[PDB]
């Protein structure tokens, strides 16, 4: 039923902007306006304002006063914030909210941001297939290691997403200045090696996409 | 210009009833403030409860009801369950806009414990073709989610060269965290035997690979 | 049944149901026809003239009559009432003074109003006698049935109503009467009509900032100087007077 789904997480360096969309699904736009709240990383709960998606005029809370500029591809269901010379401290997450029920009754899944200075490097995808001897139970676990790439995001399926259930997506980590991601899968060990798994990688900043079938070490 | 407060943290068992307030540092929370409760699960996952005190957002269970007790708005779970275990955030409206409390994180027993799957992968060929290794220990559905990562290379403790993430929530309430253990192609290649011994609820699970 | 302000309101200024305009000491019989904001008579429905319905809240109050009080100088008399509108056998005085009582208050209204009662005769009396000979006074009907002349009665204006406008634990928090028409915003930027069921206010919090209104025209008022004019429209409602002069025989 309502469904709002937000884009992507970016990174951005200082000084930048960023529009982060908010698309509306299963109610009409017209009658419900959009919060936006923002969750610091350790902070907690904040409201930013309120856009009235009938006329469209905003508030903006006093602390979002000016950096920020909320708008709406209202054709389109979409609210949009934008947060314009971007400071350091902006890193958190900023979640769309539906105003209803003398409160807020659906939040959106969030788009977080990291502020931060950094070139642009291309991740290394590396297939992470069981130890070359055995490996016999009932199940069999298989990886995908998304190795050194800036910034984020970079997002990963398993089978172009035909295979979601038993998997084991792992939060993209900062080291040596440059994020690693990995992922895991499990399925039958009558599934593979006998059908093909594959590990799909994108990485939007470098215009990279690899597609890593995980093949046997013998 | 208000700052609005919640209890920390709460801890109840299944089945038990156990209340969450929202106070105001301004004065009584009152029906023109009305209050919002908003459950965050693990993943960045909002969903309303209440709303202008006591309106329930529609497929919310009924074990779910607000009010106003005393000069507070208030949360009720009546027969809490496993499933309600997350952070609760207030939310009090103020004339002109709102304020969030600083939420409580809620604990319901349930969930029998659960050991981790321990994975510890080999550095591909590929990634040997760049003078380097990095052995990839995974560790998935283990609650409660606290463990202990150690890695030893042929038999010494390494303790340099390793990160371990931080236990992460899954869908079904349990964790997962990943350590990694990056060598050098060459590094690789001198050392023999690898293994990633994981610590949790305290039995221990070592997986060894062998070059 | 309208409320406007009167005058002299036992203390001060009030706003009356009963706030009396159009004071008319010009006939000869003892009578002034008065105007109340308030419509006593029938109920809010259907029944008996002696039943009384003023204004309290946004609300009426249509019940019983019982202890009416027009007065002046003296305590006057009763002659009739209906709509709007009253006739009651008064001596001079230099003012007028009138009030009810719904039985916890006494929730009366005054007003300045030069009275005199000459009879038509070449006899300057002060008041009518048992006796004497009959002759072509003015003077005010008894009855209803009457059409010979009308008033313009169109819509009320807004009224300020700040009970609705409570607070949403920190926003000011208007709410509706059934549903009725409510004109809203503050001096902050919120919403800027209001024509709406209870809204909340995003942008201001105080109560003493914002729109307070009620555009509740349902049924039309008398287009009392105390009114404020419904901006709209000159909506219909023409409305007779009962009471007439006419060449009674005082």
């Amino acid at each position: 039923q309502i469904q709002l789904v937000q884009s992507g997480r970016e990174v951005k360096n200082p000084g930048e902007t960023v529009k982060i969309s908010c698309k509306a699904s299963g109610y009409t736009f017209t009658e419900y306006p959009m919060l936006w709240v923002k969750q610091a990383p350790g902070k907690g709960f904040r409201w930013m304002g309120l856009i009235y998606t009938n006329t469209g005029e905003p508030t903006y809370a006093e602390e979002f006063k000016g950096r920020f500029v909320f708008s709406l591809e209202i054709s389109a269901s979409t609210a949009y914030l934008q947060i314009n010379n971007l400071t350091n401290e902006d890193t958190a997450t900023y979640f769309c909210v539906r105003d209803y029920f003398i409160s807020l009754d659906y939040w959106g899944q969030g788009t977080t941001l990291t502020v931060s200075s950094a070139k642009t490097t291309a991740p290394s995808v590396y297939p992470l297939a069981p130890v070359c001897g055995g490996t016999t139970g009932s199940s069999v676990t298989l990886g995908c290691l998304v190795k050194g790439y800036f910034p984020e995001p970079v997002t990963l399926t398993w089978n172009s997403g035909s295979l979601s259930s038993g998997v084991h997506t792992f939060p993209a980590l900062l080291q040596s200045g440059l994020y690693t991601l990995s992922s895991s899968v499990t399925v039958t060990s009558n599934t593979w090696p006998s059908q093909t798994i594959t590990c799909n990688v994108a990485h939007p900043a470098s215009s990279t996409k690899v597609d890593k079938k995980i093949e046997s070490r013998r | 210009q208000a700052v609005v407060t919640q209890e920390s943290a709460l801890t109840t068992s299944p089945g038990e009833t156990v209340t969450l307030t929202c106070r105001s540092n301004i004065g009584a929370v009152t029906s023109s403030n009305c209050a919002n409760w908003v459950q965050e699960k693990p993943d960045h996952f909002f969903t309303g409860l209440i709303g202008d005190t006591n309106n329930r957002r529609s497929g919310v269970p009924a074990r779910f009801s607000g009010s106003l007790i005393g000069d507070k708005a208030a949360l009720t779970i009546t027969g809490a369950q496993t499933e309600d275990e997350a952070i609760y955030f207030c939310a009090l409206w103020y004339n002109n806009l709102w304020v969030f409390g600083g939420g409580t994180k809620l604990t319901v027993l349930g969930q029998p414990k659960s050991s981790p799957s321990v994975t510890l992968f080999p550095p591909s060929s590929e990634e040997l073709e760049t003078n380097k290794a990095t052995l990839v220990c995974t560790i998935t559905d283990f609650y409660p989610g606290v463990v202990t990562v150690d890695w030893k290379v042929d038999g010494t403790p390494v303790t340099q060269g390793m990160e371990t993430t931080q236990p992460s929530k899954q869908s079904n309430n349990k964790y997962m965290a990943s350590s990694y253990l990056t060598l050098t192609a060459r590094a690789w290649e001198r050392h023999s035997s690898y293994s990633c011994q994981v610590t949790h609820e305290g039995h221990t699970v070592e997986k060894s690979l062998s070059r | 049944p309208y409320i406007a302000d009167c005058p002299n309101c036992g203390h001060s200024r009030c706003d009356s149901p009963i706030a009396i305009e159009e004071v008319r000491g010009d006939a000869h019989a003892g009578v002034i026809r008065i105007q109340t904001s308030a419509m006593f008579g029938l109920k809010t429905d259907g029944v008996d003239l002696a039943y009384m319905s003023f204004m309290n809240g946004k609300t009426q109050k249509s019940i019983k009559i019982d202890n009416l009080h027009v007065r002046t100088s003296a305590p006057c008399s009763l002659v009739s009432h209906h709509g709007y509108y009253i006739l009651a056998q008064c001596p001079p005085g230099d003012t007028v003074t009138v009030g009810f009582h719904d039985g916890p208050n006494r929730h009366t209204c005054t007003v300045a109003h030069k009275v005199e009662f000459r009879p038509v005769g070449r006899e300057k009396y002060r008041h009518p006698p048992e006796h004497g000979v009959e002759l072509p006074c003015n003077r005010y009907t008894h009855k209803r049935a009457d059409q010979g002349h009308y008033v313009e009665m169109h819509q009320p204006g807004l009224v300020a109503d700040h009970s609705l406008l409570s607070i949403h634990s920190a926003k000011v928090k208007i709410t509706v009467p059934s549903g009725a028409q409510v004109k809203y915003y503050c001096k902050c930027p919120d919403v800027r009509e209001g024509i709406t069921s209870s809204d909340h206010t995003t942008t201001c919090t105080d109560v003493k900032q914002c729109r307070a209104y009620l555009i509740d025209n349902k049924k039309w008022v008398y287009n009392s100087g105390r009114l404020p004019r419904g901006e709209g429209d000159t909506f219909k409602g023409k409305l007779h007077v009962p009471f007439v002069p006419v060449k009674a025989k005082c």
